[PDB]
């Protein structure tokens, strides 16, 4: 009953799950070679053995060995069952096209057997959380090949997306665009609901809020993982106000292609300016609303709210948070849609968030996720099919993808796509 | 001898639902184990009303437990009073409603009913003779909105003499957790206004206004909340529990309270309710009672009845007091007050007088309001899911469950009729 | 039941205020938490003239506390009866009037006075039968000067036919604090004389020299001063809160007391007054309560009587004393004295008689004269205020908060006229 299974893709997707299986594991009282010391709250997460060892409900996978290979040498290597981390010989070279017809077309049949013996094992499976890079070869092209597969084997389960998706200015990679707008298809067909985040907006919140001037992606990560473990929390936990994963998205989805809600945390905070900041509720409500907090480098103030799920943990109750909201609804410059009267889905729940013991981010008795669907994501779309454009009208890049067997006519179809999603968060803003 | 069947849909019903059963509880001085502790004889003499006897003279209460999730059946059984309940009353699926009406009425409790009612007949054939349904559940969501009208429907349909008495839950713009929640209610409603003898609207910013402005409690919580619902629920039926100057029967209330058929909607509240630090300087007494029981803050729907007019009023006192002294206030208040009770109905007021006021208090006081005021409750959910609407926003996780955009078109047409109808005796 | 409505405003307002509130609980037997604690069924007979029941039997008093900075409610809330007043009526804003007259009238205090006068309100409502407004504050800084007349023009204008009585501390040049002091009272005094009943002149000079030259007090404080005030108004106010052989309501203190409108500047005193290590060698009796309360250092503004005459005297003792000899000192003084009362009025004392004297002395009078003499501290105000104002010095102040020079030549030509109208009975 109400298990998830997990789904880490290329080093991005693996690298945030390295940080979501540390987390959960402190989260759930589990050591790092999957034994518990001394309820089922970890259930959602973990198989129980009868030796007593619990063993994480997650595959990772990635098309070469090198980020994976480090899982199974680290502090996880007893955590994971051997067969679920699943590698190739060969890397997918920043090509969506060596990700989805060529390299992964190998590895695919034996991820699918992987998610098929964890499946068996669930009772009332709720879900997918899939992780991956929408810049990357395995990130883009392999997790839209599998989850092309998913959609056939296991259609009615809802499959929760999250996605590194490319920046204004920061950039890894010159192929970036293509790889990112290559995805649109599995995200608009072959998901219920897709998390977009981004490196440069996180870099941000990091400098101004954590005050760590340099951050790596341990710091990213770290953050990534503590959104899920929010999403989640109704799942594994008591509460005064539980949210079933469904539920979620019957209150953050008001139509089916409109499922690409942004994400934020609050606080986000050190250990400098926790013990002199109050971190009430309606401070922490109100901190999910600036522009500032945004996991994405686009401006709230650019568009109308469609919904917005507030997912508390910790001590808050429900008084607070009405007494919150309605301040969020006097405010002019946060606004809703004219058709969604009632805005806003709340969630509370009884479990603080859980401090990763090395990590940047402080012990506080109160956070709140806030998922929202706004207007102003498609100016991240916006911003990218201008990429796109640049390079396409050369064909700048393209042998690399027909060379891999790939149609040409794909990169068309697939920009053509993107600005139908682009037309659809407009249309309905009015 | 008038046995009540009482069943419990969703996170909501079963919340007000558990703790209404630790309220009648601690009146028939019934133990978290089950076992009688009680005073006197009185809180023995009609223990059937909701309970069944048991070997070593442990009572049994007759709730059905439904839910579509085990995560409340687990909250409830692990809970205060939650040893209580028959193990076989718990009634539950895996996958919840996903806050769909068509999830509940549908698909996911669908399959779930047939479970549900084959357990609703084992207890209603226990019974000696079965007065009626008492049935909680919250408007908003899928579960207690979608499955809980599914069960109405389906026992209505079983039992068509027998009162159908609803505790009704529902949205509101100011104090809201859901973005769908107009939907569901206004399919919800529709199925109310036809099978229903009697439901009672209550608010989660009427029950905050009162923690608020009248308890004065800092930081107001569900199970705050639940108190003040679950004691108007004890409240209605005390008059088949214990003995009085004058006996109403849910149905003696229903004949009163109801003058065309479709007119049920009522509105409760509570008397006295005190600040916390305050009960020392009051003196409770019927005519401080009454000044509580009529006025505005007091009543548990967002509704001010100064926006309307009431059909029907019934005040359930509970106390040793005098029937002058009743019947002197109840008179008062609607002669002083007469600008708000409809002039074609000469006497507006509904008595009765139970001999046994609740543990800890001299006397009390439930109040049941019929208003056309209610009409403000069903025209604001229904500009609500209008807004919605008129984009077709949501609907593809409703029709995805099978069910059809003129059931919607239809729903929201119910409903204006039921507005309409109040807003013609105004 | 003849209900007052009490407001302080500023320090000095808030301030004697909050001394009256400990010397009129004393009295009718209130302890600091607000419970009834006194002797006798007569200090509970009227406590509603000065207090709301709450329940518990709590009693709170009905007064309304202003002020323009936070600072003055934060030392009364912490006082020693701090913790009587209702939270709601405490009223502040946060930034000061600056000593200013125009930032209370204008600004600053006219951006809370909305806020004040709805709480006034709220107290007038609740009362039976509301006699009148007992207003404390002083003419001298901003707050009590500027914003306490803004309130009584607001409330004269609401409530045109009830008493408006206030305790006024004002300006002399040998005991000041401050440099504006004689602009701030030439623009209040404006205020007074067109819509107070009652005005009740109190100098820090003159409640300095009783202190010495009477009470014998080595190092007098302003809590020294404000007990002083306050006697006289508990004193003022007791025929209405106790039983006598002839009572006397602020209206029967007023038709007796201001032959013509515009003078009711009053000049109030008090007796017995005794140095603290003399007691035992004086014998408490009413001529020489008489002896007392008639003679020039007891009275509380710096006005000497022999610089003119009285129009009427008002004598209000307390305790048990016969009428004959009240009657025979009342005479007595006003024809041995014949050259200091007016010729034109056949009798100038009217007396009041309380059954009830002060808690720990045999009996006791509250002095209220009403003379010609006042005449010199309207005088030195508005010479002070000259010496400035031909010269325009501060005026910047004012005109800044957008008050014309036009309003200064006008408050000092309705100053010279309230001399003009005394010094003509002369
Ligand atoms: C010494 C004293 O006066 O105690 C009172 C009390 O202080 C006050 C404030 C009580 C108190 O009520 C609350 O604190 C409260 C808080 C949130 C929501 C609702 C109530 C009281 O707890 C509640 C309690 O009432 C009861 O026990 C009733 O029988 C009630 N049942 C329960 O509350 C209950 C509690 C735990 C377990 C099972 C039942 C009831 C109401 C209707 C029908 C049947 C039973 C009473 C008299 C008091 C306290 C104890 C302070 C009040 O409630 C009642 C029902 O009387 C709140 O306003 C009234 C006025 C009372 O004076
Ligand atoms: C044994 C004895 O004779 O005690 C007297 C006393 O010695 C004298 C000196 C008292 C005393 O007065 C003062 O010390 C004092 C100091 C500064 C300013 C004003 C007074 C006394 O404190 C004051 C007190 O008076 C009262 O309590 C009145 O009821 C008074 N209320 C208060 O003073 C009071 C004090 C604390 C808390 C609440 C009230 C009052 C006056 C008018 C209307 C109502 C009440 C009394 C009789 C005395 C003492 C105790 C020494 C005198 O005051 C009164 C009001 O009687 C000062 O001259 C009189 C003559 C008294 O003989
Ligand atoms: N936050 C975060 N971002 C990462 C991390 N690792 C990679 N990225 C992002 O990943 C994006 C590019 O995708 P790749 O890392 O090349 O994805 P990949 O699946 O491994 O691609 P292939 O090597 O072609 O298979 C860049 O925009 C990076 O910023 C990480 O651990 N954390
Ligand atoms: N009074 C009360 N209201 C509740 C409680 N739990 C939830 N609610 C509120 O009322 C609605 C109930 O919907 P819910 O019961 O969650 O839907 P369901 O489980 O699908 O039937 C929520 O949106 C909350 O605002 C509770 O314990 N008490
Ligand atoms: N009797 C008495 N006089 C005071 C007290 N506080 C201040 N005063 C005096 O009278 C004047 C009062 O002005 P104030 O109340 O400070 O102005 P405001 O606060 O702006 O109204 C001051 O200049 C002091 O001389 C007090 O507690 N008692
Ligand atoms: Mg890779």
């Amino acid at each position: 009953m109400r298990e998830c299974i997990s789904v880490h893709v290329g080093q991005a997707g693996v690298q945030i799950g390295n940080s979501c299986w540390e987390l959960y594991c402190l989260e759930h009282g589990l050591q790092p070679d999957g034994t518990m010391p001394s309820d089922s709250s970890f259930g959602t997460f973990f198989s129980e053995t009868g030796s007593g060892k619990h063993v994480p409900r997650a595959v990772f996978v990635d098309l070469e060995q090198t980020v994976i290979g480090e899982i199974r040498n680290g502090p996880y290597r007893s955590l994971f069952h051997p067969e679920q981390l699943i590698t190739g010989k060969e890397d997918a070279a920043n090509n969506y096209a060596r990700g989805h017809y060529t390299i992964g077309k190998e590895l695919i049949d034996s991820v699918l057997d992987r998610v098929r013996k964890m499946a068996d094992q669930c009772s009332g499976l709720q879900g997918f959380l899939v992780f991956h890079s929408f810049g990357g070869g395995t990130g883009s092209g392999f997790t839209s090949l599998l989850m092309e597969r998913l959609s056939v084997d296991y259609g009615k389960k809802s499959k929760l997306e999250f996605s590194v998706y490319p920046a204004p200015r920061i950039s890894t990679a010159v192929v970036e665009p293509y790889n990112s707008i290559l995805t649109t298809h599995t995200t608009l067909e072959h998901s219920d609901c897709a998390f977009m985040v981004d490196n440069e907006a996180i870099y941000d919140i990091c400098n101004r809020n954590l005050d760590i001037e340099r951050p790596s992606y341990t710091n990213l990560n770290r953050l990534i993982a503590q959104i899920v473990s929010s999403i989640t929390a109704s799942l594994r936990f008591d509460g005064a106000l539980n949210v079933d994963l469904t539920e979620f998205q019957t209150n953050l989805v008001p139509y089916p292609r409109i499922h690409f809600p942004l994400v934020t945390y609050s606080p986000i905070i050190s250990a400098e300016k926790a013990y002199h900041e109050q971190l009430s509720v309606p401070e922490i409500t109100n901190a999910c609303f600036e522009y500032s907090n945004q996991m994405v480098k686009c401006d709230p103030r650019r568009g109308k709210y469609m919904a917005c799920c507030l997912l508390y943990r910790g001590d808050v109750v429900p008084k607070d948070v009405n007494a919150a909201i309605a301040a969020i609804k006097t405010r002019r410059s946060i606004q809703f849609v004219d058709w969604c009267p009632t805005g806003f889905k709340v969630g509370i729940n009884y479990q603080p968030p859980t401090a990763v013991p090395g990590g940047d981010v402080a012990k506080v008795l109160r956070a709140v996720c806030m998922l929202s669907n706004t207007t102003a994501i498609a100016e991240a779309w916006a911003r990218l099919d201008h990429k796109f454009d640049l390079m396409y009208s050369k064909r700048a890049f393209v042998h690399w993808y027909v060379g891999e067997g790939m149609e040409e006519g794909e990169f068309s179809e697939a920009r053509e796509d993107m600005a139908a999603l682009e037309k659809d968060y407009e249309e309905v803003g009015t | 001898m008038r046995e009540i069947v009482h069943l419990q849909a969703g996170q909501c019903g079963n919340q007000i639902g558990a703790k209404f059963w630790e309220v009648i509880s601690d009146e028939h001085g019934i133990d978290p184990t089950g076992a009688y502790h009680g005073d006197s004889d009185l809180q023995l003499e009609r223990i059937n009303v909701y309970y069944n006897e048991a070997t070593g003279g442990k009572y049994v209460p007759r709730a059905v437990l439904v839910d579509l999730e085990p995560g409340t059946m687990d909250s409830v059984r692990s809970g205060p009073f939650g040893q209580i309940f028959r193990p076989d009353n718990f009634v539950f699926g895996q996958s919840g409603a996903g806050n769909n009406w068509a999830k509940g009425h549908y698909t996911e409790g669908a399959e779930l009913v047939d479970s549900v009612l084959d357990v609703v007949r084992k207890e209603a054939e226990s019974c000696d003779c079965l007065q009626g349904f008492q049935l909680t559940h919250s408007l908003g969501g899928g579960t207690g909105s979608g499955m809980g009208t599914l069960l109405i429907s389906k026992i209505r349909e079983e039992y068509p003499d027998r009162i159908m008495n609803t505790f009704s839950v529902v949205p509101s713009p100011k104090v809201s957790d859901t973005v769908v929640e107009p939907y569901n209610a206004t399919l919800s409603v529709h199925q109310l206004v036809e099978n229903t003898d009697e439901t009672y609207c209550i608010d989660n910013e009427a029950l905050y206004d009162i923690c608020f402005r009248t308890l004065k409690l800092t930081t107001p919580t569900y199970g705050d909340l639940n108190h003040l619902v679950s004691a108007t629920m004890s409240g209605v039926t005390t008059c088949l529990r214990f003995p009085g100057q004058l006996n109403a029967d849910l149905r003696k209330l229903a004949v009163n309270m109801v003058p065309f058929p479709r007119l049920h909607f009522f509105m409760p509240g509570f008397a006295p309710l005190t600040s916390r630090g305050s009960q020392q300087y009051r003196a409770l007494t019927v005519p401080e009672l009454t000044q509580q029981m009529f006025d505005a803050k007091n009543m548990m729907a967002a509704c001010d009845p100064r926006h309307g007019r009431y059909l029907t009023v019934a005040a359930i006192f509970r106390g040793r007091m005098s029937m002058k002294e009743v019947d002197e206030q109840m008179l008062n208040v609607q002669n002083k007050n007469s600008s708000y009770f409809v002039e074609w109905i000469p006497n507006n007021v509904k008595t009765a007088v139970c001999d046994i006021p609740p543990r800890g208090l001299k006397m009390s006081a439930t109040f049941i309001g019929n208003s056309t005021a209610i009409q403000e409750l069903f025209k604001r959910i229904s500009e609500q899911f209008t807004a919605m609407f008129r984009r077709k926003a949501f609907l593809h996780w409703y029709t995805g469950e099978g069910m059809d955009e003129m059931e919607f078109t239809e729903a929201e047409s119910n409903m204006n009729d039921l507005v309409s109808e109040y807003q013609q005796y105004q």
